[PDB]
């Protein structure tokens, strides 16, 4: 990485701390309970499925479920922002819940778009979950303050990866446990935070674990509590569209 | 207490894996508007041994139980990411997709394909 | 209350602190989102239901939504075990989760036998929450201990509250803001908790909000987590069923 | 900020609570499997304001809409009791009922056993 | 003329609204019309069968489980009407003003005199 | 005979079974056969079109990657497959004993070079 290069890499590095917090899915358990007749069943239908999926690295093991998880699933095949495929994948989450939301509000169009057709129904209901956790590393770079932000906009591009996914091999091999960055679809700027090691959690504990209620269309991305009255809050894809094209590393 | 362990000990059920397996697979075809050769393609047998999934179950550890877990994953990514919308999680297989390079139940007939079309659905997974 | 009289349950009022749990509907915004187009006319659609449930008591209002909503509603026809129909209703929970679930269960049966004809499917898949919370009052009675545990089986009555309410009556005209008692429905003898008044909680938000898949058939009321990997817990309609009914006061 | 506003101040379309009110009681008429005589019944109207709720919107000031309201709420309680399962819910309006003492959809006929009937729903709920 | 359901009703609700200080908009609040038809309501009668009907019904039954409680003292009856209770969470005719409230508050008398 | 499609593939297999000491039982996982059928592959062939086929395929074209990424050189091709990776979240060779990992070691591979 040649921005790691030129931004003094090395002797940035911090020691940070803070709390995160991401957006996941809830309806997993709910699936599997419609395949099979009693509970009973379900529980031992989700383990022969545990045993397929790819292994979960062996400090990410004693962790909580939700915590532990994305650090088990490759990410997509252009791989994430600062990770490629053949990479450890990274516990990507948001310094703040409107950024979060931004950020999966994206990609519940990137799923929309995928499709040549877009989804019949014109109206997708799906229901989610946020929870919040704290970190603090004994090396740590934030990519929005020094001389990374001369760099910024190479890094929050819409549709490539590369500049940022080499920066990420470098800070890795750096021996950079986390690192803050601004994020390139939140519309209040706001920044992100991604893990390279599972050793950043402070708890263990997932809190403040909420339910959301999320609808999906050709328009907008909305949210709103599903435990408790609330205004939705609406993510138009004119936030993440360029020209009438949805951007990502092709 | 021996009420609430005399209770669950009448009442529980140690339901067998293969058989739980079998029931599950047979179960996602349905709902996911598989044809039983589109299943068939998609776990390397043919539908003579499909027929046999529901009195002697589908061995788990066999490569043919892997395949089977993997789709039984590709419903549970599908309804999961689609709300249980059931006529939309059909609709995102028999659909060409652009991040695919093809249509995902074409894609799933053969083992890099059916990887391929899972590691997307659970990698969508994760960010939402 | 002959109970109060003769425990003389003034001298035996002292403060009392500790944890709450209780298990709550998670599908009522979901239900709402059905009759409805949009998010927007969803959160709008709620407004309007709000208007026609009954009042919140004064002192409840600034509570979450969870924690006041028990403060709201009246009980059955028949009351609640401490509280009548006529009576401001008592927010009741459990000390410690099993003995939550099993008073959960409890009343799924019944709804369940309240039918002449049992439910068509013979499995009702639902999904419910939990959440724990602390309180403490200064005046509070531990019906489990001292004299009135001599009444212990009369207050435990399985279809039988007059003795209860009267004792509620007798504790609430006292000035008893919160007091325990042992669970009627626990196999494992737990103890329950129930609040006169919203004052009695100490922290602001419900905490450690928990989703949970149930599976109600005519033999038993299961339940595991709906976002880890678990095994159900079973309760049986037998931990409930006299002779071959299920026992509620008519 | 900038873009942040474009569309928010795109997606913010404002519905009329007499609007959503008539789209809502319609709905819910029609999941719980009733015949417009038996809203008719419940809320107290004919079948021709009814056609009418479509063109002008129930008015929730009004009594009709505060009758709708409580309907709604039916639907909404037995929703979550039953876990959205439509031919459960449909059942328990339609099987007499112990505890209630009749038909729950007789009952919603009056005034006071539609009270009846839903609280002892939203009594259920809060205990489970 | 002749005796009929609809003008039994009408004369039953009216004799409750005075006795209890009603003004004919609180009144309309509860039984869910307008003054329109109240005037209405001595030539013509209010319909049994209605919706307006169940709850000029259920509006002469709370003025019925007052007068048994109260011995019949109107200022007593009126009283309590307006006064906030504790027991109800408001005042009794402002929870009359929705229809679970205007139950909750019948079924609330009858509690009283259930015991006496 | 004459040349075929199922004779060359069958063939290559048992080609990258040594080379990376692949044993009969650890063959016949990423595979899915039984043993008495790894056998039969050098006279009646592997069929290519068949699911095994294309499991075959795949830990063929992994043993070249090694082939290419080692020069040749099997003390370490059957090194890398045995010793525990981190990138790689435990050994590759029981990785590929999985679908999922076997892919996965294979994109690992090809992305090396």
């Amino acid at each position: 990485s040649e921005i790691w290069r030129q931004c003094k890499g090395e002797r940035h590095i911090r020691p940070l701390q803070g709390r995160l917090v991401r957006l996941v899915e809830s309806q997993d358990q709910v699936a599997t309970l419609q395949l099979v007749d009693t509970l009973e069943e379900q529980a031992l239908l989700e383990e022969l499925l545990e045993s397929s999926k790819p292994p979960v690295p062996a400090d990410a093991e004693p962790l909580h479920y939700l915590l532990k998880t994305p650090f088990r699933y490759p990410p997509l095949r252009w791989g994430s922002r600062f990770g490629r495929r053949h990479e450890p994948s990274l516990f990507y989450a948001a310094l703040k819940l409107e950024t979060a939301m931004a950020e999966s509000a994206y990609y519940r169009c990137v799923l929309w778009s995928g499709m040549v057709v877009p989804p019949p129904s014109g109206r997708i209901l799906s229901e989610h979950a946020s929870f919040e956790a704290g970190w603090k590393v004994e090396r740590g770079i934030r990519l929005q303050a020094p001389p990374f932000s001369d760099h910024e906009a190479a890094l929050t591009d819409i549709a490539d990866y590369r500049a940022p996914q080499e920066l990420g091999s470098a800070m890795r091999s750096a021996g950079v446990q986390a690192f803050e960055y601004r994020s390139a679809r939140c519309p209040e700027r706001g920044c992100n935070v991604a893990l390279f090691t599972p050793a950043a959690f402070t708890e263990k504990r997932p809190r403040n674990l909420t339910p959301w209620l999320c609808e999906t269309t050709a328009g907008y991305v909305a949210f709103k509590p599903a435990h408790v009255p609330g205004s939705p809050k609406i993510f138009s894809w004119e936030l993440f569209l360029v020209d009438g094209k949805l951007p990502h590393p092709a | 207490a021996d009420l609430n362990w005399i209770s669950s000990a009448l009442i529980k059920e140690r339901p067998s894996a293969d058989a739980v397996l079998a029931k599950a697979v047979l179960a996602a075809r349905e709902q996911l508007g598989l044809t039983q050769l589109e299943l068939a393609g998609i776990v390397g047998v043919d539908r003579s041994a499909i027929s046999r999934w529901k009195t002697q179950g589908l061995r788990v550890d066999s490569k043919t139980g892997e395949l089977a877990l993997l789709l039984v994953r590709v419903y549970r990514a599908l309804y999961a990411l689609f709300g249980g919308q059931q006529e939309d999680m059909r609709h995102f297989l028999r659909t060409p997709n652009h991040h695919l390079a093809g249509e995902p139940l074409a894609l799933m007939g053969q083992v890099q394909g059916l990887v391929h079309v899972l590691e997307y659905l659970d990698a969508i997974r994760g960010k939402v």
